[PDB]
């Protein structure tokens, strides 16, 4: 297929939102790097994907 | 669903539950079976172990959480059963509460 | 969990009066 | 818990109800007992557990 051609979206479709678990641990700056002790901090959601399963330091 | 963590919506309609038992789940990888009832497909891949038709699984450790709810405002593990009660976790990267 | 339950119901290995 | 309005969902046979060794005709109960050592008939019936 392709993506450029004829038909375009409307103003329609109610999306209903679920129970939804809370999310927090906010912090950002444009000269920071999400530094919460380290810039890559694994824990769910926000910013850009992790790949490290870092666990407790001494 | 492709590329990056978190949540996006739905809600789903109509009726029927009763004589319901657990939920069981594992992560697979798109591998050998193209779909059952077919053969010689371009969807056919690999030739190793099939974790879908064998009891093999090996990505059953790649889960962070698995919230299960109902309705859209009822949370099934509700009643404060767990110490994080609105979701079942499976692994916690960075633990500070000793859970 | 998991399911699928099935259930089964002097010397000399047999003697019975089982009929319709 | 279990309350009225649950009858249309109900009509359950071998999911709920009386045990396997009581569903059967009484003569087949006797036959099965005597011969279950060379010739099983225990797995040919499903026993509800609630």
């Amino acid at each position: 297929m392709s993506g450029s051609g004829s038909f375009e979206g409307g103003v329609f479709s109610p999306y209903l939102t679920g129970r939804l678990p809370s999310w927090a641990g906010v912090r950002q700056n444009v000269m920071g790097s999400t530094v919460d002790g380290r810039p890559v901090q694994p824990a769910n959601s926000s910013t850009l994907t992790y790949a490290t399963l870092s666990s407790s330091s001494v | 669903i492709p590329a990056n963590a978190t949540n996006v919506p739905i809600s789903i309609p109509s009726r029927n539950w009763a004589a319901f038992r657990g939920w069981s789940f594992t992560r697979l990888k798109t591998k050998e079976t193209p779909s059952l009832g077919s053969g010689f497909d371009p969807y056919f891949v690999y030739s190793g172990s099939i974790p879908y038709l064998d009891g093999t699984f090996y990505l059953n450790h790649t889960f962070k959480k698995v919230s299960i709810t109902f309705d859209s405002s009822v949370s099934w593990p509700g009643n404060d059963r767990l110490l994080t009660p609105n979701e079942f976790e499976i692994k916690r990267t960075v633990d500070g509460e000793g859970y | 969990d998991i399911n699928f339950s099935s259930l089964a119901p002097f010397m000399g290995t047999w003697s019975d009066i089982g009929t319709s | 818990m279990a309350t009225p309005s649950m009858l249309p969902q109900w009509a359950y046979m071998h999911i709920a109800g009386q045990d396997a060794s009581e569903y059967l005709s009484p003569g087949l109960v006797q036959f099965a007992r005597a011969t279950d050592t060379y010739f099983s008939l225990g797995n040919k019936f499903r026993n509800p557990t609630v």
